[PDB]
């Protein structure tokens, strides 16, 4: 098969900068090379076909060039909505093959998270379980540290966290961490605290409540 | 305008089988070669199969040869993919896509249908409130949400106030827990002054399990 190698794996560039994405084929594919954009939760969308031809309704700021084994996708001015994975694809030969993709991230200014904590519901407690949720809202960059503490004891192993895909409008991330304990453990302790470390914060932010 | 509408994806046993469907409209179906392409959770794109306009010619990736059969019914404008001998590694969103016979690209894609190959049981979520309080309020902005807990398979959908509320919403990617069950949360930030005056309801749907919940989230 024809292997298509994409570089870089990740491009982080400021809004408005020029983005240049590379795709290298193992063997000449001639001009039979296409480019796709995939946004979170969406099917891929054709940007470029026949190496340099723009699909219907595709913004002029997207362009492709190349023949044989070297190919480039260019975004003339990155827009916040341009957060996606970009894939190249050949059909010079069966089987049809794809690159492994380039993620283009939008590098915006630092934004501190807004921190929020949530107690478990009475309904869940009746079921024998207690989940506490901590939310870090609208921050940049993606790197953030959440520590859960129950009566000063750092909780490790009993939480799960999830991070949203980069926001298409404001270029921020959000993060949700769920600390899950038995009802019996939850009732035995008093202070429930979420401690957040992020570069946009001058020092760590703690949100806490007392079960009482 | 072109549409490709997919169906038939869901949870199946390893060794089991499924048929995916793709209903095409807005263009002359028989004039075009078609393709199935798939995407595993957190991974890239993998071509699966392709069929000529008429159906007489078919092609397959080696990872699916002898198990999957692509076929079409031109009189119904429908594409099919029969999937037999399924494996955990066949777990993916499968896309239907139109093929450009001149230039070799897939010029139009359906939104996809999720196939989960697992021996784990279907289970509906429990929905718990993430209640607004002074501990989730910062200067005229309050956060509130819903914890959609302990379900299988994916996906669940979450709207707010039957879709009337979209600004400031963050519905998070589901996480697979050590129990083998997923959990997700959905949150929204609203004006603190609205907490006494506006109702906030998260509408959860887990179609795999026939579980619908509307959860009103009240101040704590």
């Amino acid at each position: 098969e024809i292997v298509l190698t994409q570089s870089p794996a990740t491009l982080s560039l400021s809004p408005g900068e020029r983005a240049t994405l590379s795709c290298r084929a193992s063997q000449s594919v001639s001009s039979y090379l296409a480019w796709y954009q995939q946004k979170p939760g969406q099917a891929p969308r054709l940007l470029i076909y026949d190496a340099s031809n723009r699909a219907t309704g595709i913004p002029a700021r997207f362009s492709g060039s190349g023949s044989g084994t070297d190919f480039t996708l260019t975004i003339s001015s990155l827009e916040p909505e341009d957060f996606a994975v970009y894939y190249c694809q050949q059909r010079s030969n069966w089987p049809l093959t794809f690159g492994q993709g380039t993620k283009v991230e939008i590098k915006r200014t630092v934004a501190a998270p807004s921190v929020f904590i949530f107690p478990p519901s009475d309904e869940q407690l009746k079921s024998g379980t207690a989940s506490v949720v901590c939310l870090l809202n609208n921050f940049y960059p993606r790197e953030a540290k959440v520590q859960w503490k129950v009566d000063n004891a750092l909780q490790s192993g009993n939480s799960q966290e999830s991070v949203t895909e980069q926001d298409s409008k404001d270029s921020t991330y959000s993060l949700s961490s769920t600390l899950t304990l038995s009802k019996a453990d939850y009732e035995k302790h008093k202070v429930y605290a979420c401690e957040v470390t992020h570069q946009g914060l001058s020092s760590p932010v703690t949100k806490s409540f007392n079960r009482g | 305008e072109v549409q490709l509408l997919e169906s038939g994806g869901g949870l199946v046993q390893p060794g089991g089988s499924l048929r995916l469907s793709c209903a095409a409209s807005g263009f002359t179906f028989s004039s075009y070669a078609m393709s199935w392409v798939r995407q595993a959770p957190g991974k890239g794109l993998e071509w699966v199969s392709a069929i000529s306009g008429s159906g007489g010619s078919t092609y397959y990736a080696d990872s699916v040869k002898g198990r999957f059969t692509i076929s079409r019914d031109n009189s119904k404008n429908t594409l099919y993919l029969q999937m037999n001998s399924l494996r955990a590694e066949d777990t993916a969103v499968y896309y239907c896509a139109k093929y450009d016979g001149i230039y070799g690209e897939l010029d139009f894609w359906g939104q996809g249908t999720l196939v989960t190959v697992s021996s784990a049981s279907t289970k509906g979520p429990s929905v718990f409130p993430l209640a607004p309080s002074s501990k989730s309020t910062s200067g005229g902005t309050a956060a509130l949400g819903c914890l959609v807990k302990d379900y299988f398979p994916e996906p669940v959908t979450v709207s707010w106030n039957s879709g009337a509320l979209t600004s400031g919403v963050h519905t998070f990617p589901a996480v697979l827990q050590s129990s083998g069950l997923y959990s997700l949360s959905s949150v929204v930030t609203v004006p603190s002054s609205s907490l006494g005056t506006q109702t906030y309801i998260c509408n959860v749907n887990h179609k795999p399990s026939n579980t619908k919940v509307d959860k009103k989230v009240e101040p704590k």
